[PDB]
RNA sequence: AGCGCCGUGACGCAGUGGAAGCGCGCAGGGCUCAUAACCCUGAUGUCCUCGGAUCGAAACCGAGCGGCGCUACCA
RNA sequence: GAAGACAUUGUCAGGUGGGGAGUUUGGCUGGGGCGGCACAUCUGUUAAACGAUAACGCAGAUGUCCUAAGGGGGGCUCAUGGAGAACAGAAAUCUCCAGUAGAACAAAAGGGUAAAAGCCCCCUUGAUUUUGAUUUUCAGUGUGAAUACAAACCAUGAAAGUGUGGCCUAUCGAUCCUUUAGUCCCUCGGAAUUUGAGGCUAGAGGUGCCAGAAAAGUUACCACAGGGAUAACUGGCUUGUGG
RNA sequence: UUGACAUUGUGAAGAGACAUAGAGGGUGUAGAAUAAGUGGGAGCUUCGGCGCCAGUGAAAUACCACUACCUUUAUAGUUUC
RNA sequence: GUGAUUUCUGCCCAGUGCUCUGAAUGUCAAAGUGAAGAAAUUCAACCAAGCGCGGGUAAACGGCGGGAGUAACUAUGACUC
RNA sequence: ACGGACCAAGGAGUCUAACGUCUAUGCGAGUGUUUGGGUGUAAAACCCAUACGCGUAAUGAAAGUGAACGUAGGUUGGGGC
C-alpha cells in the first residue's frame, strides 16, 4: 500500500475527464496536468533534488523545441521538421542580451550536440540557465527523432526556490487507462526524490488546462 | 521512596553488575517497615495487623492493631489467644503477618514456585545431593 | 578440557555442594522409627484402624 | 558494475517452473522491528547496572559489500534472490557500453 | 499489470576505508570525530622507555576550514575517507548555488556558491565571463566547490 | 604527587591541563581556579 | 644501520593521468629633463636525470643524483 | 517576621561526571622496544627433474574490475619491418609484400591460444533451478576455489556441439542476532478468528589477529610466578671491523 | 544540573498555538495599472473589453490555476505562556 | 599559581579548557499532544538542559616558522620578495 | 646449574556424582527387592505390591506419520556341518 492508492485516483480522473470531454468545448486543445506541494522541507537548508524521467508517452506534441548542433545533425534535424539552428550564426549574437532573450521564450525546450559544452554557455549567455532551460546532450549515433520524443515527453522535477513543483504528464485526448498509470508513475517517482519520501508531500493537485482543479491529498 | 545503597561516595567494590546505588528498592514493603518500628517500641505486644491511612510526597502513614498477650481478656477469651503462644513471638519481624507473607511470595500456584515453603528451604531441597545407603 | 570421543556431562558441582550432602544412614533407624510410631499410635486409637 | 533491470531466467513458481521474464532490483535490508526475540532480549539484558552486556565490533575491514539481486517474475510475481560478487560501483539498468568510441577528455 | 516502477537507489559501499596510523601522510585524509580533514601535521613519539609509538595528528576540516586534533597509537587503523574532486563548467550562479555542468550536457545545479573570499572573487571573475572550470571535493555526502580555473585553449 | 592532588606529578612542576574548572566539577576536581570568567593580569 | 620526505619559470611556491599556474622578477611602449612610482601591453619552464606501464605522466613504477630529516631506548 | 503553591522532598527521564569503580591495553620477532608482516592468500624462484619442504630468503601481486571484459556463432589476423600515396613530416589515413606470434587476451607472474582463447560483427543471459559425487588446502573438518555427471528450463548455431560466470593458476568469512526470499507450510500447548511473534529451506549484514574476544597508557615507588627456552658483564666459536 | 509526574489547594489580567472561511500585495528600474512567486495556455462574457503578436523588464499580464509559502482578519470551542 | 628587595613581566584566543549571550535556526529524553489501526503498536509534530553556532579570556593549559635576492674588493646584509 | 650437614617419625593420583571402552556375574524381551511396606536373633539377614528408570521404534523444527513384494531378497566370499 501507498498514500495513493489507484482506485481514488480512479476516481478522480473521470469526472476530470468528463468535465472536458463533455462540458466545455474550447476552440483549442485541453492539457492535463499534476502539481505537487512540498512540506516540512527548506530549500535553503536541504539538498535540492533533481529528477526526470521518461514518460511512456509525449503529454503534447505541440511544443517548439531547437537543434543546436554541428552540421551532421542540422543536416539530419533540418530533413525532420524540427528547427535547426547552426553554430556560426550564433557566433557574434553575445553583442546584445535581446538577440537571445526572444530565443529562449518562442523555443519550449532546446536539445544540442555533443559539442555544446565548450560553445553553449559562452557563445550565448547565462540566460538559458537562468531560464530553467538548458540544452541536453544528443549524440551521433542517437537518433534525433528518438530524443525530440524523449525530451518531449520526460518530466523533470527540481528544487530551485519554492515548495511547490508542476510537471504536465498528459493530454485530454487519451483514452483513460494510460491517464491513470502515468498520473500514478509521476506522483511515486516525485517522492523518491525526496528525504522522507511520502512525509515530504503536503498537495497533490491534479486537473486539466482549465476547470475543476481537483486536490488529492 | 528507594534505598539508597549506603556506602561511602557511592563507591562498591566489585563488578559493575553491583555498582548500583540509586535505584535500588527494599523487599520488604514501607509498611512492613512500619510494622517492625511499632513492634520494637511496643515489644510487650503482638503485631496482629497493620493498614494504610494515608499519604504525601515524603511519608506513607500506617495504623497497626497490637494485641496485648498477657491481658487477662486476650489470654482468656479461646478465639484470640493464640497469639499468646510464644511461637507468635515478633510475627511481623519474621514476615508472618499480612503484609510479609505477601514480601516473602507465600501463595499457592504455578508463579509462586520460588517461594512456596520459604524460597532459602526451597534452594536447600533443590541443592542438596540426596545418596541413600543403596546408590541410586 | 575436552578430549576423546565420550558423551558430554553435565555435572553440577560448582557451588559449595559438600555443604549439603544428605546421607541416609537412617533409613533403617528410621524404618524402626516408623513401625514403632504406628504401633504407639494403634495403641492409643485401638480399636480404630 | 552494470546489470540490467529485466533479465529472462528460471522461474520455480509451481505454475512457471521455466524461464521467465523477470524485474531486477537490488535487495534492500529492512527496518529492524523491534518487538523481535533477539532485540527484545537485548532489551531486557541492558536494563538495570552492568554496563554494556554484549560485543560492539570496531574492527572493521571491509569496505564493501555483496550486491543481492531481487528477481520478479512478471506472470506470478515470485521472486528470487542472486548474489553477485564484492563491487564499490552498482547500477541497475544504465548507459550500456559503447565499443568504438573516442575517449572524452 | 504491476505499477509504481519499484523506483529505487542501487546503492552500497563504504564513505571511509580503514587503513593504518602510522602510514598516513601530512597533505592526505583523515576522519576525526566523524569529520573529514586534511593532515598538516603528525608528529610520533614514544610513550615510555621500553613501550610504543603514538601519533599526534593536525589537521583542518575540507568544509568548514576548523581545525581538529586527536590521537592514537601508531599500529591501530584509523579511517580515511574517499574524498573525489570533480571537474565542472561554471553555467549561472543566481542565489548563491552555482549550476555546473558535467563533462556531458548533465548539470548539477546542487552546490552552494563559496560565500568566502575565494567565492566573492569567483563571482567577480564570472561577471565578465571568461568561462571557468569549477573543481568540486565530494567526501563523505557533503559536497563544496574548492576552486576554479581559467579555460587554456579554445578562445 | 599526583596521589595527592590534580597538580600532582611530573618530571618537572607543571599544572598540566587548563586550571580553570568549571562550575559543575565534582569534590576532587575542584583544584584551581573555579568557573573563571577571565584569567590573567586586569588592564593586560 | 634502518626508515621517511623534498626537487616545478631568474626567486619563493601551487598543481584535478589530457602538455603548468600565482606573486614578484624581466621585456616593449607611454608619462618625467631623467630614474623610481604610475598607466598600457607582452614573454619566461628535458616539471633533478635515465628507462618502464599507459593512447597520452609533472604525478604511477624501477633505478641513479643532490638536499632535508626521523629512530638511536633497558642495560 | 519572611516565603508560598513556588521551592522542598519522592520517582522516572536527558546531560555532565578520572572525583571515584571495574577491566583491557594481540601475535610473530636471531632478547625486548621501534620498524616490518614473513598473521588469510596468489605467481616465479629458493626447492636438490614424482609429491612434500624452512628462514624478518629473493623478485612481485590480492581485498578489485566486468551486461560484457559472461555464453554461443560467424568473419578476419596480430606486434614489427620494407616499398609506395596531396598537404603528411620520425609519429595522422590508404595499399601491397614479408611476418610462429617477436601482439592481444581487465589487473602480478607463470602457463595456454592463429581459419583462436586475439580483433570486428549478429543473437543472447547457463553469472538459472534441484541436489548429490569429486579435486586442492586437508584432520582426508570447515571455508574459498575448481572438475565431471544427473534431472529441468534455456541461449546460440545449419548442425555436430558448446554454455552451471570471467582461458587456467588469487580476488575472501562460523555460531548468536537482524533482515529478505521460498513453501503459503508448521507452532503460540483450554477452543477458535485476525494482528503480532516463533519455526523449516535458501541469500545478505562481519569478524583483514582473515577457524572469526568488545579493549589506552605509565611505573626509577613497584609486586609475584618463572626463565639461562631470552638480553645486559666474563668465558667459548667467528674475525666482517680493529690491529 | 535540566524536564515530567506526585506533594498541590484557591483566583484573575495581558499575550499565543489547533480547525473553518473571508482578505492581501507589500517597490525601487519600468510595459499599459504599484509585479509575492513556479507549472499550463489563446476564451467566456451585454461590453471585442482583455490575452496571442509587437514594444517591457530579474521575470508576462486574458484565462485554469480554492496551489506555493508569506501578511492580516470574525468564530462553538480546545489548548499554553 | 609564583616565591624577599630591585627592575621588568613582550607577541599569540587557531587547539584544549573555563566563561557569557541569543530563541533567527540544527540536534533533541521521559511524560504530555495529534493521526492510522480492532488493539498491542507505528508514524509525526512539539521538544528542557547540554551539545552545536557566536563572543570573551594567556600571572588559564600552553605556543612563539621557513626560503631567496641585495652595499663601488671580498664578506655580511641596514633594504627587498 | 639448582635441592641435599646428619638421623628418626610423618609426608603426596584419594573419595564422590555422572559417564566411555573392556571384563566377570545374574536374568534375559525384559531387567532393576532395599522410596517404601512386611518381618527379624534388630543399622544385618529374609520376604514384597504398585509404580518408576532404562530397554524392546524411528524420524521431523513441528503438526505428524511410522518399519515383509519375496522361504525377511539377490550377488560375492565365508567357519562349521
Ligand atoms: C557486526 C554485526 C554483528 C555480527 C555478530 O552478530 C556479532 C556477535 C554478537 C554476539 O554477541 N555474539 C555472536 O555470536 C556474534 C554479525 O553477524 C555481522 C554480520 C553484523
Ligand atoms: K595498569
Ligand atoms: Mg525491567
Ligand atoms: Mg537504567
Ligand atoms: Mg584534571
Ligand atoms: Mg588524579
Ligand atoms: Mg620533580
Ligand atoms: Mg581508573
Ligand atoms: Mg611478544
Ligand atoms: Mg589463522
Ligand atoms: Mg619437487
Ligand atoms: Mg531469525
Ligand atoms: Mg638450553
Ligand atoms: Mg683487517
Ligand atoms: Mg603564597
Ligand atoms: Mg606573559
Ligand atoms: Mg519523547
Ligand atoms: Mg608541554
Ligand atoms: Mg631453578
Ligand atoms: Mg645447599
Ligand atoms: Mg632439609
Ligand atoms: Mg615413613
Ligand atoms: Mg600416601
Ligand atoms: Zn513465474
Amino acid at each position: 500500500m501507498s498514500k495513493i492508492t489507484s482506485s481514488q485516483v480512479r476516481e478522480h480522473v473521470k469526472e476530470l475527464l468528463k468535465y472536458s470531454n463533455e462540458t466545455k468545448k474550447r476552440n483549442f486543445l485541453e492539457t492535463v496536468e499534476l502539481q505537487v506541494g512540498l512540506k516540512n522541507y527548506d530549500p535553503q537548508r536541504d539538498k535540492r533534488f533533481s529528477g526526470s524521467l521518461k514518460l511512456p508517452n509525449c503529454p503534447r506534441p505541440n511544443m517548439s523545441i531547437c537543434i543546436f548542433g554541428d552540421a551532421f545533425d542540422v543536416d539530419r534535424a533540418k530533413s525532420c521538421g524540427v528547427d535547426a539552428m547552426s553554430v556560426d550564426d550564433l557566433k557574434k549574437l553575445n553583442k546584445n542580451k535581446k538577440l537571445i532573450k526572444k530565443l529562449s521564450k518562442k523555443y519550449n525546450a532546446f536539445i544540442a550536440s555533443e559539442v555544446l559544452i565548450k560553445q553553449v554557455p559562452r557563445l550565448l549567455g547565462p540566460q538559458l540557465s537562468k531560464a530553467g532551460k538548458f540544452p541536453t546532450p544528443v549524440s551521433h549515433n542517437d537518433d534525433l527523432y528518438g530524443k525530440v520524443t524523449d525530451v518531449r515527453s520526460t518530466i523533470k522535477f527540481q528544487l530551485k526556490k519554492v515548495l511547490c513543483l508542476a510537471v504536465a504528464v498528459g493530454n485530454v485526448e487519451m483514452e483513460e487507462d494510460v491517464l491513470v498509470n502515468q498520473i500514478l508513475m509521476s506522483v511515486n517517482f516525485f517522492v523518491s526524490l525526496l528525504k522522507k519520501n511520502w512525509q515530504n508531500v503536503g498537495s497533490l493537485v491534479v486537473k486539466s488546462s482549465m476547470g475543476p482543479a481537483f486536490r488529492l491529498y | 521512596g528507594n534505598r539508597k545503597r549506603p556506602v561511602p561516595k557511592g563507591a562498591t567494590y566489585g563488578k559493575p553488575t553491583n555498582q548500583g546505588v540509586n535505584e535500588l528498592k527494599y523487599q520488604r514493603s514501607l509498611r512492613a517497615t512500619a510494622e517492625e518500628r511499632v513492634g520494637r517500641r511496643a515489644a510487650n505486644l503482638r503485631v496482629l495487623n497493620s493498614y494504610w491511612v494515608n499519604q504525601d510526597s515524603t511519608y506513607k502513614y500506617f495504623e497497626v492493631i497490637l494485641v496485648d498477650p498477657q491481658h487477662k481478656a486476650i489470654r482468656r477469651d479461646a478465639r484470640y489467644n493464640w497469639i499468646c503462644d510464644p511461637v507468635h513471638k515478633h510475627r511481623e519481624a519474621r514476615g508472618l503477618t499480612a503484609t510479609g507473607k505477601k514480601s516473602r511470595g507465600i501463595n499457592k500456584g504455578h508463579k509462586f514456585n520460588n517461594t512456596k515453603a520459604g524460597r532459602r528451604k526451597t534452594w536447600k531441597r533443590q541443592n542438596t545431593l540426596s545418596l541413600w545407603r543403596y546408590r541410586k | 578440557a575436552i578430549s576423546k570421543n565420550l558423551p558430554i556431562l553435565k555435572n553440577h558441582f560448582r557451588k559449595h555442594w559438600q555443604e549439603r550432602v544428605k546421607v541416609h544412614f537412617d533409613q533403617a533407624g528410621k524404618k524402626v522409627s516408623r513401625r514403632n510410631a504406628r504401633a504407639t499410635r494403634a495403641a492409643k486409637i485401638a480399636p480404630r484402624p | 558494475v552494470n546489470v540490467p533491470k529485466t533479465r529472462k531466467t528460471y522461474c520455480k513458481g509451481k505454475t512457471c517452473r521455466k524461464h521467465t521474464q523477470h524485474k531486477v532490483t537490488q535487495y534492500k535490508a529492512g527496518k529492524a522491528s523491534l518487538f523481535a526475540q533477539g532485540k527484545r532480549r537485548y532489551d531486557r539484558k541492558q536494563s538495570g547496572f552492568g554496563g554494556q552486556t554484549k560485543p560492539v565490533f570496531h574492527k572493521k575491514a571491509k569496505t564493501t559489500k555483496k550486491v543481492v539481486l531481487r528477481l520478479e517474475c512478471v506472470k506470478c510475481k515470485t521472486r528470487a534472490q542472486l548474489t553477485l560478487k564484492r563491487c564499490k560501483h552498482f547500477e541497475l539498468g544504465g548507459e550500456k557500453k559503447q565499443k568504438g568510441q573516442a575517449l572524452q577528455f | 499489470e504491476e505499477h509504481t516502477f519499484e523506483t529505487a537507489d542501487a546503492g552500497s559501499s563504504a564513505a571511509t576505508y580503514p587503513m593504518q596510523c602510522s602510514a598516513l601522510r601530512k597533505n592526505g585524509f583523515v576522519v576525526i570525530k566523524s569529520r573529514p580533514c586534511k593532515i598538516v601535521d603528525m608528529s610520533t613519539s614514544k610513550t615510555g622507555k621500553h613501550g610504543h609509538a603514538k601519533v599526534h595528528l593536525v589537521a583542518i576540516d575540507i568544509f568548514t576550514g576548523k581545525k581538529l586534533e586527536d590521537l592514537s597509537p601508531s599500529t591501530h587503523n584509523m579511517e580515511v575517507p574517499v574524498v573525489k574532486r570533480n571537474e565542472y563548467q561554471l553555467l549561472d550562479i543566481d542565489d548563491g548555488f552555482l549550476s555546473l555542468m558535467n563533462m556531458d550536457g548533465d548539470t548539477k545545479d546542487d552546490v552552494k556558491a563559496p560565500e568566502g573570499e575565494l567565492g566573492d572573487s569567483l563571482q567577480t571573475a564570472f561577471d565578465e565571463g571568461k568561462d571557468l572550470m569549477v573543481t568540486i571535493i565530494s567526501a563523505m555526502g557533503e559536497e563544496a566547490a574548492i576552486s576554479f580555473k581559467e579555460a587554456a585553449r579554445t578562445d | 604527587n599526583p596521589v595527592d592532588h590534580p597538580h600532582g606529578g611530573g618530571n618537572h612542576q607543571h599544572i598540566g591541563k587548563a586550571s580553570t574548572i568549571s562550575r559543575g566539577a565534582v569534590s576532587g576536581q575542584k583544584a584551581g581556579l573555579i568557573a573563571a570568567r577571565r584569567t590573567g593580569l586586569l588592564r593586560g
